[PDB]
């Protein structure tokens, strides 16, 4: 369903059908959390009335993290979980931590964004590698149940979301580094005019630019890829995987840049009447 | 055409302030700044035979300092555009895309002189701007005409 | 051939040719324009920013990620000339408004003009400096109480 | 008026150098025509607004000429023209873009 | 013409050069880090590597390995410097002298 | 205004007879619409300029009416209104588009 090229056949336990949750936290953009710096530009001691793809003030999340022990449902690959990429997504990802001889191992789930996920069109995969984040925009040949594996104390299965040992056509390939000891990671992914844009941050702040990528097509689907590990749950040291997403919308925000260029305040110009007054006069007072 | 009309109204206002005022050749505003214990020093620029006509009064200086982009501020704004001289101003980016402001045909020190002469014409012989009589006599007759004895 | 990613990067240099003080094209990280560069030290770029902007939407500075050096960008000069032309003459008189005559004789015109001076309005070519004289009617009014006769 | 040089008006970009370096000249004219029409529309609107401001400026200049001639240069038997009535006299002074 | 003051256009500035920067996506190939390898195979069991999805040029290559000749075939030597191929497949081995 | 009928405005020609005798009715609409838009923009600009000229004409008409009422049909205690002041009298005469 994700990819047609079949990879595995065992452990297709089918009966479990749990749903994505709904959080108890509205996204609040008063202190920058929910916004981003404008590509690779600097602004000093100003207010900017910026139109871009932002979240909506007062909206809730959906957890899409899936942890299997050894079993893989086909309802885990359904439009309950295979969602759509209309304008974009703002994401809040929990950074799970394991310890083998008191050595830190970070882990969370990877993410695929594409249209039909075959070897005739470009899909984007963002994948963690324990303090290293590798982004690859290529023509992968996706598995039927694309899934991942943990690497500290691993699972029984083999990590197989593609078998494409030929180095296929890649439009983008890069590596980035982040904090292993971090608590959350925030991610912006959107698309506009046939170009893909991506932003990330690890400390709670506005998210910083990762990359822009000119394609020419329109991505339509994304998927959080399910992980399979050894021991993370409550009988263990109480680790829990989370991946919260909220959609994006083309809307207007008012940003405040101090003299070193840090976003100190933002205003969603349609939350109230005072926000409309603030945004049409381009001032916070 | 709009700029021609602005030049014409500037010349008309300058014409009305000077239409029939006669002054003494022995005046000197460094010596004669007042009459009748009424002080006119803050209204007068300079005039005479040894001053140098580039002067405004006290009131005119107090008003021109609180407004930056006057006819002189525009000129010294555009003088700084070759190099920016800090980094940047809006007026140099405006003028480099074809939007300039021209100076008027009469400087504002000239209109300062024309209002100096309209002031001094009412305080000394022959009192041209006071209907021939001296200043405090004119005030007396004007208050008399309201119902005051 | 001619379809793919394994590209030869040479016929698309990326040298250290940040030549300040002159007007040059630029294609900086997607953004195109022309401008004048000037080397500086800046303290505000992070490891993901390479262009400086203002709230109007103009690009005003940048940081070359080949040399870790910061620069500021200024607009290049564009303007007109004011030609005061009297009938049956052979050449007009020229005013470059708000420009020093050193800048005009160096960076604009290298053509033979033996007469020039630096007036309050700019640089005057093909005319004599005779501001001590004065006139009461003029066809060629230049602004701020000056004229061409 | 200067901020009108950043609108696209239905074209792919607002930069002329971007259009002339990314398209082919039969397809570039279709984009430059939209920018030309939008910028000429902006200039026509500015020129009409200047033509309407100059009429108010001329009305004020004529009344200032009249107050110079009949409250400063002389005094007139009108009531409530200068001042408020019980008006005695009037002086004049030069001001940025006018007269005090 | 009559007497007047006219606003004549002058040519004002011409740009001297070009500047360029693009912060590339893909990673280089480092062909010369393979062509200067130590263990050179013999003409029975020559190697081959497929350098694809990266960036390269020629001048740093052909001055970083001690070239003695570089011919071409079905190609022009300056058509490398522009274009964008799809992969490159370098096969090296040592040479026995009399053959 | 008559010289606006020779502009092309982006079309292939400025003649309507040439567009209608060389193209097809789906293809000639694209060319006739550009001429229509350019000529209607020309007419709108002319009408805006006429509407702004009429206000200066009416201000001059009001001052001529007032000079007839108070320098010609009678004589006024205003100083520096007509003439120069030392003004004695004033006559009126008919002129093309006005009054002497
Ligand atoms: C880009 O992506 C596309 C995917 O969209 C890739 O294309 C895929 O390539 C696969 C090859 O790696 C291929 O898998 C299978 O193809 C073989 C050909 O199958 C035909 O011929 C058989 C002759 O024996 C015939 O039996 C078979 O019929 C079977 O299937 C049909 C349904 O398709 C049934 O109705 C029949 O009843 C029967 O069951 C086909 O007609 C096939 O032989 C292979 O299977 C054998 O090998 C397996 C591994 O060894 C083994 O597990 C299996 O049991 C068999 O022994 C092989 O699995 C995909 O079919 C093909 N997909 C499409 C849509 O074309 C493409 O390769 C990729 N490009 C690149 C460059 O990567
Ligand atoms: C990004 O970093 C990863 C490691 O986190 C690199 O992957 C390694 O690549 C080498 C050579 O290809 C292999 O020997 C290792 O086994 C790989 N490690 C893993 C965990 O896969 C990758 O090459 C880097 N990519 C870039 C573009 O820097
Ligand atoms: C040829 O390509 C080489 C590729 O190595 C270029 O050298 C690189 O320049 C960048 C820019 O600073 C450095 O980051 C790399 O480290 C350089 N490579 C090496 C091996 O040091 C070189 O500039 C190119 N030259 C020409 C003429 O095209
Ligand atoms: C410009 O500054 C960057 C720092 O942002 C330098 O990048 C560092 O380079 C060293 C050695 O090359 C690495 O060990 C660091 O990890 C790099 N830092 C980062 C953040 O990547 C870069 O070398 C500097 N360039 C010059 C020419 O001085
Ligand atoms: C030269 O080529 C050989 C391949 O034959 C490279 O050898 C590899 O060396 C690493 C060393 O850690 C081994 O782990 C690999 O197994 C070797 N590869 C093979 C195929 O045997 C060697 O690294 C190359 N030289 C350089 C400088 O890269
Ligand atoms: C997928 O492939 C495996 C072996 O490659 C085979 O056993 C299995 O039946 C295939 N499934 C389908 C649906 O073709
Ligand atoms: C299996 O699904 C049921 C209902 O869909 C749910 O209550 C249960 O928690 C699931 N099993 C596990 C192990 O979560
Ligand atoms: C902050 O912005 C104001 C806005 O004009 C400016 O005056 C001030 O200089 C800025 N602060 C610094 C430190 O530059
Ligand atoms: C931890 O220590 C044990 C024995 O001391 C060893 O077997 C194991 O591999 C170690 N783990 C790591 C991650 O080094
Ligand atoms: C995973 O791979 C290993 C070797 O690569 C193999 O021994 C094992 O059987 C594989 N497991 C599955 C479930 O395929
Ligand atoms: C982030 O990394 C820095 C140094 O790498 C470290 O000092 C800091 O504690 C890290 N953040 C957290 C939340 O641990
Ligand atoms: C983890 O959860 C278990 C189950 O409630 C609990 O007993 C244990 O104390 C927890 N760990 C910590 C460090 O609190
Ligand atoms: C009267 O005249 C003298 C000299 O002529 C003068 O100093 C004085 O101020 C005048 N006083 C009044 C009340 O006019
Ligand atoms: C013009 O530049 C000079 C020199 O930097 C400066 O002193 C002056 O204040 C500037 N004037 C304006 C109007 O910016
Ligand atoms: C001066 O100009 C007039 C144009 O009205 C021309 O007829 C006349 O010949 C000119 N005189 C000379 C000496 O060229
Ligand atoms: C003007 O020319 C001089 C040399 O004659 C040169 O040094 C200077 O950089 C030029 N200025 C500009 C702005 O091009
Ligand atoms: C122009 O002439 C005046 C007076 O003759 C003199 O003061 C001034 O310095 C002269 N300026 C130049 C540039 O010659």
């Amino acid at each position: 369903v994700i990819g047609d090229f079949n990879c595995t056949n065992s452990f297709i336990n089918d009966y479990n059908k749990t749903i994505p949750r709904i959080s108890e936290d509205v996204v609040d953009v008063s202190l920058g959390l929910g916004t981003y710096y404008v590509l690779n530009r600097v602004y000093l001691n100003t207010t900017l009335l910026f139109t871009g793809y932002f979240p909506k003030s007062g909206a809730n999340f959906r957890d899409l993290a899936l942890k299997g022990s050894k079993y893989l449902s086909t309802l885990w690959y359904k439009p309950p979980f295979l969602s759509d990429f209309n304008n974009g997504i703002f994401s809040k990802v929990k950074n799970t931590k394991l310890y083998v001889n008191n050595t830190l191992y970070s882990e969370f789930s990877t993410i695929v964004i594409g249209s039909v996920f075959v070897n005739t069109s470009y899909t984007i995969v963002v994948q963690p590698h324990n303090g290293i984040l590798e982004i690859t925009a290529c023509q992968y040949t996706m598995c039927e149940y694309p899934h991942t594996v943990c690497k500290s104390k691993g699972s029984i299965r083999n990590e197989s979301w593609h078998i494409d040992s030929s180095e296929p056509l890649c439009l983008f390939k890069k590596n980035f580094t982040y904090n292993v000891s971090a608590d959350w990671l925030y991610f912006h992914f959107y698309q506009e005019r046939g170009v893909f844009y991506a932003y990330y941050a690890d400390v709670g702040m506005p998210t910083t630019f990762l990359f822009s990528l000119y394609l020419g097509t329109i991505l339509s689907h994304y998927y959080v890829m399910p992980l399979t590990c050894k021991a993370i749950s409550s009988n263990t040291d109480n680790e829990t995987l989370e991946y919260w997403v909220t959609p994006l919308s083309r809307r207007q925000y008012l940003l405040n840049f101090d003299e070193h260029g840090v976003i100190t305040n933002a205003v969603d110009c349609s939350s109230s009447f005072l926000s409309e007054i603030q945004c049409k006069t381009q001032s916070f007072a | 055409e709009v700029n021609d009309l602005l030049d014409i109204t500037q010349l008309q206002v300058a014409n009305a302030l000077m239409q029939g005022v006669t002054l003494s050749s022995n005046l000197n505003t460094n010596l004669h700044s007042d009459v009748d214990n009424i002080d006119f020093k803050s209204l007068l620029g300079c005039l005479g035979s040894q001053c140098g006509s580039s002067s405004r009064s006290l009131l005119e200086d107090l008003l021109f300092n609180k407004v930056k982009l006057s006819d002189v501020g525009f000129v010294e704004a555009y003088n700084n555009c070759t190099g920016g001289s800090e980094i940047r101003d809006l007026l140099c980016v405006q003028s480099f895309n074809g939007i300039k402001v021209l100076p008027p045909i009469l400087s504002e020190t000239q209109i300062s002189g024309y209002t100096t002469a309209a002031t001094v014409a009412a305080m000394f012989p022959p009192w041209s701007a006071a209907a021939g009589v001296p200043f405090s006599l004119n005030v007396q007759y004007r208050i008399n005409g309201l119902g005051v004895t | 051939i001619n379809s793919g990613t394994t590209c030869s990067n040479d016929l698309l240099y990326s040298n250290t040719e940040v030549s300040t003080g002159v007007c040059v094209n630029y294609d900086l990280y997607g953004i195109t324009g022309q401008g004048i560069f000037k080397e500086v030290s800046a303290a505000y770029y992070n490891n993901w920013q390479n262009l400086l902007y203002d709230s109007n939407g103009n690009i005003i500075g940048f940081k070359d990620f080949l040399t870790n050096k910061t620069y500021t960008i200024l607009p290049c000069y564009s303007g007109r000339v004011s030609a005061a032309f009297y009938q049956n003459s052979s050449s007009p008189a020229l005013l470059y408004r708000n420009l020093k005559c050193s800048y005009v004789l160096n960076n604009i015109s290298f053509i033979s003009q033996p007469f020039y001076f630096d007036s309050y309005l700019g640089c005057v070519l093909n005319a004599v400096n005779l501001t001590s004289y004065s006139v009461s009617s003029c066809d060629l009014r230049m602004g701020s109480g000056f004229c061409i006769d | 008026l200067l901020q009108q040089l950043f609108n696209k008006f239905g074209a792919i970009s607002s930069s002329l150098q971007e259009i002339l370096s990314r398209l082919d000249p039969p397809e570039a004219q279709v984009q430059i025509d939209r920018l030309i029409n939008g910028r000429l529309t902006a200039l026509n609107a500015y020129v009409s607004q200047q033509l309407s401001d100059i009429t108010l400026i001329k009305a004020g200049a004529s009344r200032a000429i009249e107050k110079v001639n009949e409250c400063v240069k002389s005094q007139s038997p009108r009531i409530n023209f200068c001042g408020n009535g019980n008006h005695i006299l009037s002086l004049v002074q030069n001001a940025p873009y006018g007269l005090l | 013409p009559n007497t007047g003051v006219y606003d004549l256009s002058g040519f004002t500035v011409k740009p001297v050069a070009t500047v360029y920067r693009r912060i590339p996506n893909l990673p280089d190939c480092d062909i010369d880090n393979w062509l200067n390898n130590v263990s050179v195979p013999s003409p029975l069991n020559w190697e081959r590597r497929i350098f694809s999805n990266c960036n390269f040029n020629l001048s740093t290559l052909l001055r970083l390995v001690h070239v003695d000749s570089f011919s071409c075939n079905n190609l022009d030597k300056s058509k490398i410097f522009g274009s964008c191929f799809n992969s490159i497949t370098v096969d090296k081995f040592a040479i026995p002298n009399r053959r």
